[PDB]
């Protein structure tokens, strides 16, 4: 009975949501904030310490002759101003992408064959027990081989460490279990089952690096200094000679052969190296985000964690200060994870389709592209057209876009089971919008839109890819707000209706179901809410080594 | 004889050259004068010797604002460029009869440079042309004043400037149409790689060679990229013909029906109506006080209304003599014909796409510039495959001076070499005549 | 030619705002040198700059395209390309975005229109924009209270109406007197002060808004009646999808 | 009298330097470091904490069976152990990173030609000032356009800003001096004359965006992220419709068409953009230190504060982290800049040279080349000959390769006033070091030295190159230790001796010149020991969003 | 093996017409050979060619 976002929208406005009209201009500007009150005020303090003008709020035109709105943050009680989501502000965003960035997933089975068959020795739980002990200590940088090494002060790198995991429960059970993830505890049922049987006997490195180097250096760094302690650890426990030709098989497998980056490396114009957001396929978002072993009976709240995830990731950071900077990009993607809106417009076509078809039940075709997305598309926006204070609130046409897009998108896979006709009910969303308003979004949101149709099923050279498959550099992607998120949650909707374990990748789905993270995964909006209230404790600061 | 098609080919005055002209005739895959495009573009390099003498004599070298106090050498170059570009072709050619060529420009400031042919025969791609003009030059400049040993390193970085140091040839004073290897946004790209103004520079701002050229490399690099085989072949080869051809005079006719005072609008309707003249398209539905048509040959009616965007472009920002609008040209033509009509428009939506974006990076804060500085490998405008970029290359030969970022800044050693070789300059002329002369081989 | 599918008033309304015959309901008289001052590109009586010599005395390339097409006066004499930049709202302003770039470039000659949810823009040469500018301010493409010239702060297209039904404007740029129920223009397009303000007429009335609106809405008429034009829509995504697999 | 390093290795050892015997094993092996106990310490903490086993020393082998040693910072007299000079444990080394990676200098004289020839408006003092009031609210990240706009919080960002500089002293003087790097007040009246000669009647901003956004992103960021709030602050101060044509000429100058950026992007095996070590060349890290413009009588310190600047940037964070990881390469680099030993052995060369030549008077060949380098070599490792505690300290071939090799080259250098002369002593150096003791570096060392030589003089693609040009991107140096932050110091020595105001590039020269910096780049040592310390304050931390 | 015909290269720049011209017949000729759908079509393509071209 009410729509889910009544509740932010009665928070927000003195009017009912259903009033036309308002009262503007007599608000004090940017004195009605508490938030800008607190910058004008901070800017004061700065200009003043450094001898140059900063923050001034009578440069440029007057913020604050609307309402300067609070936001929900979706599925929490929690109201902020905007600014406390801005990934600059808030901790918890700026920690969810250094736990991303900082980790890499390495395989021990190449490893684990090179010192049985070229060194000739045997390898067991116990032995690899001991090599886990000896990369604890080593990855964080520290030594385990030569004299008067200097090493890193092991509370500023306490973040840092390395944990395995196994299909096989009776190796898993004879590890240490202080280094094991384990697959039956933070997987349901018939989720761990699917997750064990995909990685059988193999065994898998998680491997976490410092936040303070991550922020240092960059994302492609991960890897080499995995590999490094890696290499390292193997020589003090398998006793090699440190440093003779077989060492070299460690190091390719530890950085080449048996290697999972979280991202691939970035072509010239955008150039970035390995880890870097552009470089994370849609299906690995899906799988880093952990709501889908805890929220698995609600496809929807699944769906739209993973769009949470990567709108914060995708346009705050990504599009918002990688590839562009300044303000930024905050409420194109505070759009898809506030006020309950994309929720209440998901759970109206989750229910629709559920009714009419079951999930994954309808046919996977155009017909069902046309009748749910159509459906979705048109509650969407009678919503905004039925409360002026949603308009009001979701003030930007791209915004708009791409929340109603999703619901149609999430929702069309929810009915075929299929990631690649919920894509094209995506793009047929975005063409229905602009027709019933004559507007969509900003000057060029569209681009891919309108490419969208046609590359939906292409097969051709850079046009074709399953949508699992698909990042922030297919090409269409490559530029533009408003989307990447999204497309990230279309993708994990089929499989959240299917009740699969994983989106694209199993070792990604159980590399971040590790309660040694900072950040939590289970619960992106939550952190994100905690992070806007001051409250999350990031790694890496400096705090430690600096005058009190 | 894999296609039926076949068209009327003309000149960039309307007139007939040749009628009934096979289509493969124009593929790039079978016509001689695409191949001489591909391959001259490949192997010629413009040389900046007076560049090469100022930077030298002020110790320049580099990139932006770099200098080296205390390693000026002063070199009579441009005075020598006879001895220089000869004792150069030499080291570049393989034997004395091949078809190597140096040619001084500009009173010995500049040399057209190509390399021969037998050094691409045996190479993977095209960076013979630049690496092998450099080294050759700094060789000779080395030899012709005895720069000594200590000193020479001078004169590598002012021809080919921070290479290695920088991925790029960082200050160089060489220049080629086309651009590293390592630029390419994807594999069979490298096609797409020249910019814009280059094309407009190499044709002197033709209008019709401009978009020829343009149509000739865009719809070859398809080829390479793998997008024309099999099912797409005769979609991307109408295009060609249509669109960048004038084929069957269809975008000169269109533009003389509505240039003295015509619409993107009005370009729409003679097209449709040509169209059905035609029978590429014909009525399947009415609705209400509506006609819905449909097609049989959706690979023709893509090509039909290909050519009436190329002639929108010509009347839209003909008429206000400025590029800028292309981009928005490229959007609503396409926008406008499918509600229109009730069939997709060119590039089943990819040129409209590739307009919105191409739109939001010419007139924003984020990136991209004016219409001269895109490409097909540029990733805002890539995304088209092969009918948005000549309609770019048309509307900037049409530009009466509104860019900063115009030809002139940007191109302006590109068009005093390039202009230079006929192919380059009127390659509609050219290709025409191969496919005339080639015609009963299909 | 028939420009859009549909049958009710807004795709009508779509159509005639397209239709170059079609005679654009006159609503509000405006002076040349009032024109001018809204846009704000130049004083009253300054001349117009250039950024280029008049295309007469220059030396162009032989080409049968420059001869074929004819240069709009501005380009002829070298003007700047300037803008106008109008803000629809959503509660039945009787243009909106997206008819608005459509119907420019059915309409007028070397015109750069750009569409946003939020602003709508046409760039040409300066002397010709003058000329369209006029008809844009002077017919039922501009309603006082329901539109804006806006060249920056632009927002207010999906805000609430304040109390005499005037669009936000975070500048003010259209004042609603009370006194007459007319509104004036009191700043330029970018928000500088004009010495002068500009009548622009009363707005429109509800019943004449919902009369000539192009936007769908369900307190208007819904987008998923026009059951004809949603077919097409449907249909172009249909085909776009099909031929981009296979032809 | 005494050699330079005489204090140092008295600090170090209870024994004279000069003494050949000494007692190892009964120190206590880690318990005789003050910091090593604080590491075992934390190492205990931290594993309880987080429930996984961290840094402890009985894994691998027992460091301090001999003494762990102390070392000076050349040219203080700051003694700190090793650890404290790690990059992960010294704020002040990261903060030196950060703020070039957060540097971009971009001209106005592009975008100030928009102005005028394309929308007809004119541009003078005042508008430049009120442009650089509007541009320093906007770069921290705030709004100057739109309404609603959520914006970073100015305490987090207060070391982003925006200041100009010109050769043009009349124009220098009109505009508020807040904004102004002042080149008459900041060189010395010869330098100043070049470097305004230099520059001319350009104007060019020197760009600072926040550390806390490059710790989150990259080093690609930093142009984007300029070019945006130029191009917002070029709308607001000129009044531009907010997104027109003539808008995209501002955005292509200014991230484009005339920007300097620190470093250029680099090749897919290791991938990194623009604005990372490995894309700054050598003559660009040589006029980041700003030594030149305060030590330019004293040409050896002013190469040695070179030398400092690059052998941290380059072997500790960029060879040692971005390429590597791990324990890493402190000391490796600390051998360039510690207990005043290149210090002794560059002013002997110093002083040979000015003897026998005149500083800038040998002949710029061979037989110099012959002479200063093997003279120098001689010197260098006769020291280590007599000083056994010198030879103890310096315990790693590599270490003193490039210690004695840095001598050799830049007194080579001293003498030619050329640097590719000083490079030829360099690699003859370690001809003659190989020769003299049957060893030279580590493993794989003098990959680049055994190519040097020929290279040197090499005219060929991806041979031939002026010294100032290479940089970490030069193929034979791309891997390799102990090598790049020498090459920036010999590039800097030719041009020290001839009392040149800059090496390679007078923008980059006069753009670190700034009192505004974090890191102070005219006492780059003075820092490092800051930073060792616990003294120096970093920008970038979080703690006005964390808890208590 | 396959060996794609020289008049290919001819009129490239490059050689990456070979893994691209075969790739896409492989892919036309598998999705022909069994008319798989529009809809499934694009596993074939990423069979074939892999992550490309988000990698
Ligand atoms: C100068 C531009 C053109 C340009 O390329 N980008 C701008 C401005 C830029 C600036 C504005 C910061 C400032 O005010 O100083 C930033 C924050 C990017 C950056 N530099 O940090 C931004 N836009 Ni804009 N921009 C947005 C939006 C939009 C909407 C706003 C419409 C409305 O009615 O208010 C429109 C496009 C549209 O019409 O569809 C718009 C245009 C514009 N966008 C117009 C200025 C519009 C005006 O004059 O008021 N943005 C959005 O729709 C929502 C999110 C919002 C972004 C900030 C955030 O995500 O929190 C911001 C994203
Ligand atoms: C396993 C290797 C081979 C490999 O590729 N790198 C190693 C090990 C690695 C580790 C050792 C850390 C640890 O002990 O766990 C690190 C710190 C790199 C990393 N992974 O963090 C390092 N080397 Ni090594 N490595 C060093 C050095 C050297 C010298 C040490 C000679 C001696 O007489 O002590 C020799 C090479 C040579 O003979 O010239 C060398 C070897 C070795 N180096 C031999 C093991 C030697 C041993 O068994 O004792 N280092 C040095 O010469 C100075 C700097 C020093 C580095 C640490 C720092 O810079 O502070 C360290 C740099
Ligand atoms: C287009 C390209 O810009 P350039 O044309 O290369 O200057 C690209 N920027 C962008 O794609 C910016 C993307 C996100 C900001 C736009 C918001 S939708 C780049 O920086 O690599
Ligand atoms: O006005 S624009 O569409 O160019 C910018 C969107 S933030
Ligand atoms: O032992 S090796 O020379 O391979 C490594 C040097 S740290
Ligand atoms: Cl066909
Ligand atoms: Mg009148
Ligand atoms: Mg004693
Ligand atoms: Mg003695
Ligand atoms: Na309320
Ligand atoms: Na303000
Ligand atoms: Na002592
Ligand atoms: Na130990
Ligand atoms: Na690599
Ligand atoms: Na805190
Ligand atoms: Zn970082």
């Amino acid at each position: 009975a009410d729509k889910l976002f009544i509740n932010a929208l009665k928070k927000k406005f003195e009017e009912s949501p259903e009033e036309k009209k308002t009262t503007f201009y007599t608000l004090g500007g940017w004195k009605q904030s508490e938030r800008k009150t607190e910058f004008v005020n901070a800017g004061k303090e700065v200009a003043a310490k450094r001898g140059i003008p900063q923050y001034n709020p009578d440069i440029g035109t007057p913020l604050g002759q609307r309402v300067l709105m609070p936001y929900q943050v979706s599925t929490t009680d929690t109201y902020v101003e905007g600014d406390d989501l801005h990934f600059v502000n808030n901790a918890a965003m700026q920690q969810m992408w250094d736990d991303i960035r900082r980790t890499v997933i390495v395989g021990l089975n190449h490893a684990h064959a090179v010192i049985e068959k070229r060194l000739g020795k045997e390898v067991t739980p116990e032995t690899i027990t001991h090599y886990l002990e000896t990369v604890n200590h080593a990855m964080p940088g520290a030594a385990v081989v030569q004299e008067h090494m200097v090493e890193t002060h092991p509370a500023l790198v306490a973040d840092s460490y390395v944990k395995v995991f196994t299909g096989n429960d009776e190796i898993a059970d004879e590890i240490d279990p202080a280094f094991v993830i384990d697959i039956n505890k933070q997987f349901p049922e018939d989720q761990a089952e699917t997750l064990k049987a995909e990685v059988g006997d193999g065994i898998w490195q998680v491997v976490r690096i410092p936040t303070i180097v991550s922020r240092t250096c960059d994302g492609a760094t991960t890897s080499r200094w995995s590999a490094m302690q890696i290499g390292m650890s193997m020589i003090s426990a398998y006793k090699q000679a440190a440093g003779e030709a077989a060492t070299g098989d460690f190091a390719y497998a530890a950085k080449h052969a048996e290697v999972i980056h979280m991202g691939t490396y970035l072509p010239v114009r955008r150039a970035r190296g390995e880890n870097e957001p552009g470089g994370v396929p849609f299906g690995y978002l899906a799988d880093i985000c952990q709501s889908s072993r805890v929220n698995y009976e609600d496809p929807v709240r699944v769906s739209l964690d993973v769009v949470a995830t990567g709108a914060m990731l995708y346009d705050q950071i990504w599009l918002g200060s990688y590839m562009s900077g300044g303000v930024g990009f905050t409420q194109y993607a505070t759009a898809a994870y506030t006020d309950n809106i994309l929720d209440d417009f998901t759970y109206f076509g989750k229910e629709y389709v559920e009714d009419k078809y079951g999930l994954c039940e309808a046919p996977n075709n155009m017909d069902t592209v046309l009748d749910v997305a159509t459906e979705v598309t048109f509650y969407g926006l009678e919503q905004y057209e039925e409360y002026p204070a949603l308009l009001e609130d979701q003030f930007g046409g791209s915004q708009r876009a791409a929340v109603v897009a999703a619901a149609a998108g999430c929702s069309t896979a929810f009915a075929t089971g299929n990631a690649q006709t919920g894509l094209s009910g995506w793009y047929l969303s975005m063409y229905l919008h602009k027709e019933q308003h004559s507007r969509l979004g900003f000057y060029g949101y569209d681009l891919q839109d309108q490419c969208g149709a046609s590359n939906v099923f292409s097969i051709r050279g850079d046009e074709g890819l399953p949508l699992e498959l698909r990042g922030p550099n297919y090409p269409n992607y490559a530029m533009n707000v408003g989307h990447q998120g999204e497309y990230a949650g279309i993708s994990q909707a089929p499989h959240a209706a299917r009740g699969d374990a994983f989106v694209f990748n199993p070792l990604v789905k159980i590399a971040f179901a590790d309660d040694n993270l900072v950040f939590d995964f289970t619960n992106v909006r939550g952190e994100f809410a905690k992070g806007a209230l001051r409250e999350f404790e990031p790694a890496g600061e400096r705090a430690l080594i600096t005058p009190a | 004889a894999k296609f039926e098609d076949k068209v009327d080919l003309y000149d960039d005055r309307g007139n007939l050259v040749e009628e009934q002209v096979p289509l493969e005739a124009l593929s790039p895959l079978r016509n001689p004068a695409i191949k001489s495009i591909v391959q001259g573009i490949k192997r010629t390099v413009a040389v900046n010797l007076e560049g090469i003498e100022n930077a030298l004599k002020t110790a320049k070298v580099g990139g932006p604002a770099c200098k080296i106090m205390g390693r000026e050498l002063d070199l009579d170059i441009v005075g020598n460029a006879e001895s220089i570009a000869a004792a150069a072709k030499e080291m570049i050619q393989v034997t004395e009869d091949d078809d190597t060529n140096v040619e001084l420009l500009g009173g010995g400031k500049r040399a057209l440079v190509q390399v021969p042919s037998a050094r691409f025969d045996v190479a993977a791609e095209y960076s013979a042309a630049p690496l092998v003009t450099a080294t050759a030059f700094v060789q000779a400049i080395i030899n012709e004043f005895d720069v000594s040993m200590y000193d020479a390193n001078m004169v590598k970085a002012a021809v080919l400037g921070r290479y290695p140091q920088s991925v790029e040839y960082m200050g160089a004073n060489i220049a080629t149409m086309l651009d590293i290897p390592q630029k390419l946004e994807g594999p069979g790209y490298a096609l797409r790689n020249i910019m814009v103004n280059h094309v407009v520079a190499a044709t002197l701002k033709n209008t019709l060679q401009a978009a020829a050229l343009s149509t000739i490399l865009e719809q070859t690099a398809m080829f390479e990229m793998g997008d024309a085989v099999g099912a797409f072949e005769r979609m991307h080869l109408l295009g060609l013909a249509y669109q960048g051809m004038n084929a069957d005079n269809l975008v000169f006719d269109l533009v003389k029906a509505n240039g003295k005072e015509g619409t993107v609008g009005s370009v729409i309707a003679d097209l449709v109506e040509r169209a059905l003249e035609d029978g590429v398209i014909k009525v399947e539905k009415e609705l209400t006080d509506y006609k819905v048509y449909g097609t049989d040959d959706l690979a023709m009616w893509n090509a039909y209304a290909a050519a009436g965007l190329m002639a929108a472009t010509m009347v839209n920002q003909g008429a206000a003599r400025a590029a800028q609008g292309v981009s928005s040209t490229l959007l609503y033509y396409n926008d406008l014909i499918e509600f229109e009509t009730g069939l997709p428009s060119v590039d089943f939506g990819k040129v409209e796409g590739t307009a919105v974006g191409f739109s939001f990076f010419s007139h924003s804060i984020y990136g991209g510039g004016g219409p001269g500085i895109f490409n097909g490998n540029h990733i805002v405008t890539r995304h088209s495959k092969g009918f948005a970029i000549p309609c770019v290359a048309a509307a900037m030969a049409l530009d009466a001076g509104t860019q900063m970022f115009s030809p002139e800044a940007t191109s302006g050693l590109i068009k005093e070499v390039f202009s230079q070789v006929d192919e380059f300059r009127e390659p509609l002329k050219y290709v025409v005549e191969a496919a005339a002369e080639i015609k009963n081989e299909i | 030619a028939q420009y859009y599918p549909g049958t009710t008033k807004v795709a009508q309304n779509r159509r005639n705002f397209c239709n170059p015959e079609y005679e654009l309901e006159k609503l509000r008289e405006i002076s040349d040198e009032d024109v001018v001052k809204i846009l704000g590109h130049r004083a009253p009586g300054e001349e117009y700059p250039s950024v280029h010599p008049p295309l007469e005395e220059m030396d162009e390339p032989e080409d049968a395209i420059r001869e074929m097409v004819e240069p709009i006066d501005g380009a002829k004499a070298g003007d700047r390309v300037r803008y106008i930049q109008f803000t629809d709202s959503m509660y039945f302003a009787p243009a909106q975005p997206y008819v608005r770039s459509r119907a420019y470039l059915c309409r007028y000659r070397g015109a750069d229109a750009g569409t946003l949810s939020g602003r709508q823009i046409i760039e040409t040469r300066e002397r010709d924009l003058e000329k369209i500018s006029k008809e844009l301010l002077e017919t039922e493409f501009f309603d006082p209270a329901r539109s804006g010239v806006r060249g920056k702060s632009v927002h207010g297209h999906s805000l609430r109406l304040d109390e005499d039904g005037m669009m936000f404007d975070m500048l003010r740029r259209q004042i609603y007197n009370k006194d007459t129920g007319r509104v004036e223009m009191v700043k330029n397009q970018i928000g500088d002060e004009l010495d002068e303000p500009v009548d622009l007429g009363e707005p429109l009335d509800e019943e004449t808004l919902m009369e000539k609106t192009t936007i769908y809405r369900v307190d208007g008429e819904a987008y998923r009646d026009d059951v004809e034009a949603v077919e097409i829509m449907q249909r172009i995504h249909v085909l776009r999808s099909q031929g981009g697999f296979n032809l």
